[PDB]
C-alpha cells in the first residue's frame, strides 16, 4: 500500500542534484523493496532513511508507526507478567491429552482393579488405553503399588493410585502431585468370604464407628504426614 | 485477538482515509494542470500516462 | 419482643480516606532526586 | 509552536542549496505540514529527517521529546500492571477455598441431599459449610434447581448442587465451571 | 543530524548511547513496579480479609446484640474475629 | 547514519533489529521481574505475616508464659503458629530466653517472647528490635501460694509503694534507657 501510494500521488517525485539546477530527471526513492524495508525498519523502531513526502504517504507511514508503537510495549508489558507471575504448569490434564503421548506411560498393578476398569472400558478414550497397556506389558504395567511410586520420582513415569492413597503420598512426598480429574468411584468394603456369616457383624459395626465418624477420626491423623508448605514465596530469575 | 485486535481495524482504517486524501492530492494538482493549459480532463489523463511510464525500477 | 420495626443487620465502621491526590512531581518518583540530578550531571559533563 | 517558531527565528531563514554557497533564496524546512509530521515523528518515536538547527527550535522538541518519553513508557507501566494482576487473579480451587469466603455466599436446593448431607458432615470444612448455610438460610437454600440456577446467573453464589445436573448445565450453559470436583459421590435409585 | 565518524567520538557517543538505554530502561521497569503494587493494594471490604489482618484495632460493644452474634457464632471468619476479641480485652471491646 | 542498500545488507540488519528488538524488550521486563519481587516482599511486622511464611525459624520458649498461651490460644494463626510449634520441638522452642537471642542475632530465627524484656533487648546490642506489635496484655505480679495470708499483704505493699512512684523511679534505674538511635527509617522504594 506504501507503493500504491508513491505511485499515485503527485505530491511525489522530487528531483535529486539540488546544488544543480533543474535537470529534468524524474526520481522518488519509492519501489517496492524499499516498502518492505521501511515497513519493517518502522517495525523495529527504527526507521530507514526515507521520510514520505505526500501527506497521504504519511497517513501510510503514521498509522503504521501508531501500530508500530502500540505491538512492541503491549510486548515488553506481557513479557514482565510471565517472568512475574509465572503461572507455572506440567499440566497435561485429562483422559484425552494425557494418552497423546506416551510419555506419562500408565502405570497401573498387573491383574489390578486398575486393570479391570481399562479392561472392559467402554469410553472412547479408556477403551484404547487398553490397547498399549497390554503392549508394553513389561514396563506400563507395573508390579506392585510402591513399585509405581518409585517410577514416577526416578522416570517422568505416571502411576494410578486411589483417592486416599493419592491423600498421603503426596503427603509423604511434599514434592509430588495428582494430576488430573476423579477418573475412578467406588469404595472400600471389608472383605468376607462368599456367603459368609460375618457380613452383618462387621457391617453395623462400620456403621457405628461411622457414627461418631470413628473411621474419619482416624483418617485425619492416619493421613497428617509430614508439613507440605504447600507453595513457596519465589524470587526473580535472569534470563536464560 | 481479542486483547487488541481492535487495532487492526484502527491499522485498516488508516489504510481506508489515505485513499481519500491521495485521490485529493492528484485532482488538485489535476486542477493546476488545468489552469494553466489543459481544460479538467484532458489534464487530469497525461500526468496519469506518465505515472504508468513509471520510471524503471530496477 | 413484639415486631422489628427497625429491621436491620451489621456492617463495618471505618474510614481511612488519607489518599487523595498527588498531583505534584510523581513521575519523578521511580528514580531518585539523587539520581534525576546526578543522570542530568552527567549528561552536561559528556556533552562538554 | 514550531512553525510559528521558524517564521520569527533568527538561524531559521538559512538557505538552501547545503553545497552550493550560492542560492541564498531562503530555506523554511519547518512548514506547518512538516511540523505535523515531525512530532507525531516522535510521538511515535520514529523522527523525521527534519532536526531543529535553531537553538529557539532545540528547545522545542527537546522537551517534546520529554513528552513523549514519559508518556510511552507510563502506558506500557499500566499496561505491564495490568495484564500483571489478571493473572495474579487465581480464583476459588476448593470447597475450603469457598468455606472462608463469606463474601461468595452459597447454600443448595432447599431441603435436598446436599442440605442432609452438609448438616451431617464431619468433614471439618463441610461441617462449617452447613454453619454458613445454617446462618443465612433464609436467603440460601432456594426452593429448586432452576432458582439456583438463576442466582449463580444473577449473583455471586455457589449452590452446591449435583454433578450430573453439573454436567448437564455445561451441555447448555458453558457460563458456568466445576470448582472443584464431586465432594461425595453417590447414585441414583429408584426408591421403593 | 550528525552521527559521529572518528572512532574516538563514535565510541563515546556508543556508550553514551549504552547509558541511556539502561536509564530509558530502568525508569519503565519501576515505574511498573509502583503501578502493579498499586492494584496488588486492596481496601478491605469483607470481614473475612479483616479476619485475618489484625493490625486494625477493631472490635465491637461489651454485652451487645453485635457481639454475642460473634460470640456464639460457628463461622469461618466471625470465628477468627470472635477468637481474639475476648483474648485482648475491653481495650478493643468498648463498652460504648 | 549507515544503510543497508542490498538485500544482503537488508536481510541481516533487519533480523539483527528482530535480535536487537528482543533483547531489550527483554531487559525492560525482566529488572521489571527483579523490582517487583523486591516491593512484594513483606517487612512482616505482625505474628500473622511471620506465621504463615515459614522462613523465620520461628520460636519460643518451652514451659513459659508463651508456650502455654499459644498451647491455649483460640486464635487461628496463633493455632497455626502453635501447629508448627507442634509439628517442631526444642528444635525452636529452645527454652530460657538467653538461648532465644543467640539463634536470634546468629540465625534467622525469630523468638516469641513478652514486652518489658524485648523492650531492654533493644536497648542494648543494636541489632535487634521488637518486631510487631503487643498481642495480649498481661502483668508482671508476685507469685503467691494458695490462699497463703499475704496477697492482700504484699497488694497493699505494692500498690503504695507505686503511689510512691517507685516503680517508674527505678525503673530507668533498672532499665538505663539507652542508646540505639532507632536506625531504620528508610528503604521503601527508589532506585538510586
Ligand atoms: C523432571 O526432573 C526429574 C528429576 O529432577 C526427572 O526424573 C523427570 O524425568 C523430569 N521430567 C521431565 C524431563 O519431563
Ligand atoms: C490520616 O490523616 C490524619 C489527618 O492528617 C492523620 O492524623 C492520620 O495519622 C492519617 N493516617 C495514617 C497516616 O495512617
Ligand atoms: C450464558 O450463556 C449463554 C449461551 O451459552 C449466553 O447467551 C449468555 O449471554 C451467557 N450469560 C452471560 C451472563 O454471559
Ligand atoms: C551488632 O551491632 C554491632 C554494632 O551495632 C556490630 O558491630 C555487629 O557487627 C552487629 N552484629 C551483627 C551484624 O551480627
Ligand atoms: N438430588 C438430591 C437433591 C439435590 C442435592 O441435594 O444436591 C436429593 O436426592 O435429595
Ligand atoms: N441493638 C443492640 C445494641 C447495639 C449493638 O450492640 O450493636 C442490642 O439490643 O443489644
Ligand atoms: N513471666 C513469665 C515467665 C517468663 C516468660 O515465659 O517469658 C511467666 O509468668 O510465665
Amino acid at each position: 500500500v506504501l507503493f500504491v501510494i508513491a505511485r499515485f500521488s503527485p505530491y511525489e517525485w522530487y528531483n535529486p542534484h539540488p546544488c544543480n539546477p533543474d535537470s529534468d530527471v524524474v526520481e522518488n526513492n519509492f519501489t517496492l523493496l524499499n516498502s518492505f524495508w521501511f515497513g519493517v525498519g518502522a517495525l523495529m523502531q527504527q526507521g530507514s532513511e526515507l521520510m514520505p513526502k505526500a501527506l497521504s504517504t504519511r497517513i501510510v507511514g503514521g498509522i503504521w508507526w501508531f501500530f508500530t508503537l502500540i505491538i512492541i510495549s503491549s510486548y515488553t508489558a506481557n513479557l514482565a507478567a510471565f517472568l512475574t507471575v509465572e503461572r507455572m504448569e506440567s499440566p497435561i490434564d485429562s483422559a484425552d491429552d494425557l494418552a497423546k503421548q506416551t510419555k506419562i506411560e500408565y502405570g497401573a498393578v498387573e491383574d489390578g482393579a486398575t486393570m479391570t476398569f481399562f479392561k472392559k472400558s467402554k469410553i472412547s478414550t479408556y477403551d484404547k488405553m487398553w490397547a498399549f497397556m497390554s503392549s508394553r506389558r513389561q514396563s506400563v504395567l507395573v508390579k506392585s503399588n510402591e513399585e509405581g511410586i518409585q517410577r514416577v520420582l526416578t522416570s517422568d513415569y505416571a502411576f494410578l493410585m486411589e483417592s486416599t492413597t493419592i491423600e498421603f503420598v503426596t503427603q509423604r512426598n511434599c514434592n509430588l502431585t495428582q494430576i488430573g480429574g476423579l477418573i475412578d468411584s467406588k469404595g472400600y468394603g471389608v472383605g468376607t468370604p462368599m456367603g459368609s456369616p460375618y457380613r452383618d457383624k462387621i457391617t453395623i459395626a462400620i456403621l457405628q464407628l461411622q457414627e461418631e465418624g470413628k473411621l474419619h477420626m482416624m483418617k485425619e491423623k492416619w493421613w497428617r504426614g509430614n508439613g507440605c508448605p504447600e507453595e513457596e514465596s519465589k524470587e526473580a530469575s535472569a534470563l536464560g | 485477538v481479542q486483547n487488541i485486535g481492535g487495532i487492526f481495524i484502527v491499522l485498516a482504517a488508516g489504510l481506508v482515509l489515505s485513499v481519500f486524501v491521495a485521490v485529493g492530492e492528484f485532482l488538485y494538482k489535476s486542477k493546476k494542470n488545468a489552469q494553466l493549459e489543459k481544460r479538467s480532463f484532458c489534464s487530469a489523463m497525461v500526468e496519469e500516462l506518465r505515472m504508468s511510464l513509471k520510471c524503471q525500477r530496477r | 419482643f413484639s415486631k422489628p420495626f427497625m429491621t436491620l443487620g451489621i456492617s463495618i465502621l471505618y474510614r481511612k480516606p488519607n489518599g487523595t491526590n498527588p498531583g505534584v512531581f510523581s513521575f519523578l518518583n521511580p528514580l531518585s532526586p539523587d539520581i534525576w540530578m546526578y543522570v542530568l550531571l552527567a549528561c552536561l559533563g559528556v556533552s562538554c
